[PDB]
């Protein structure tokens, strides 16, 4: 009823009822569907985005639904407008690199840094990869199994700021 | 029938609670304000 409504506000006003509600896993998968259509639309960020905020929910307490957000997360890290100007793409690119690092909090660590690296490699700035370690490394708590390191330190070797760089890089070498 | 779920492994202990969670509790204050409602 509230997917079909086309909802924002009145999610927020709903917010109770919703998060008591993803713990069904189905109805998780329903409104990821929604809040993906209502997203994908070209310039959904300049107008309410707290659809964003509902994946928290989600990949938090359903484990198996992380491979989906991040391949959600995949195509809105990639978002692009020339209304909302580079500035606000990247904003909303820092926000979905905050959301990659809590859902790489819960587990989904290789093929986040995977992805992270790929783009780095190809597309994401080097100041979206300094912001990731920024929030990874003030997230993050040690020990770094190497599964970890192999690709976060070596994409790392670009920059050296976000100190608790050197603190990883060397703690991770060493 | 799909058979059992395993919990994923915890490669280190959490210090702190994330930024999600956070939010989560940021949105539980206007939740309870619904609640006033």
């Amino acid at each position: 009823n509230l997917c079909c409504n086309e909802n924002a506000s009145e999610l927020v006003a709903e917010l109770s009822t919703l998060y008591q509600c993803i713990r069904f896993p189905v109805v998780a998968m329903g409104v990821l569907k929604w809040v993906d259509w209502t997203v994908s639309e070209p310039r959904y960020f300049q107008l309410q985005p707290v659809h964003l905020a509902l994946l928290d929910e989600i990949s938090t307490c359903h484990q198996l639904l992380h491979p989906q957000v991040l391949q959600l997360l995949v195509k809105l890290f990639e978002t692009e407008h020339s209304q909302l100007d580079v500035m606000e793409q990247l904003e909303l690119k820092k926000t979905l690199l905050d959301r990659m690092v809590h859902l790489l909090s819960r587990g989904y660590v290789l093929p986040v840094v995977s992805y992270i690296r790929k783009c780095l490699e190809k597309d994401t700035d080097i100041s979206l990869i300094r912001y990731f370690v920024t929030e990874v490394l003030d997230v993050i708590a040690p020990p770094y199994t190497s599964d970890f390191v192999q690709l976060f330190l070596p994409i790392l070797e670009n920059d050296s700021i976000a100190d608790p760089v050197t603190e990883f890089i060397a703690h991770c070498k060493s | 029938l799909a058979g059992p779920l395993t919990p994923p492994v915890k490669h280190f202990q959490l210090k702190r609670k994330p930024k999600s969670a956070t939010l989560r509790a940021e949105l539980l204050q206007k939740s309870t304000e619904t609640a006033q409602q």
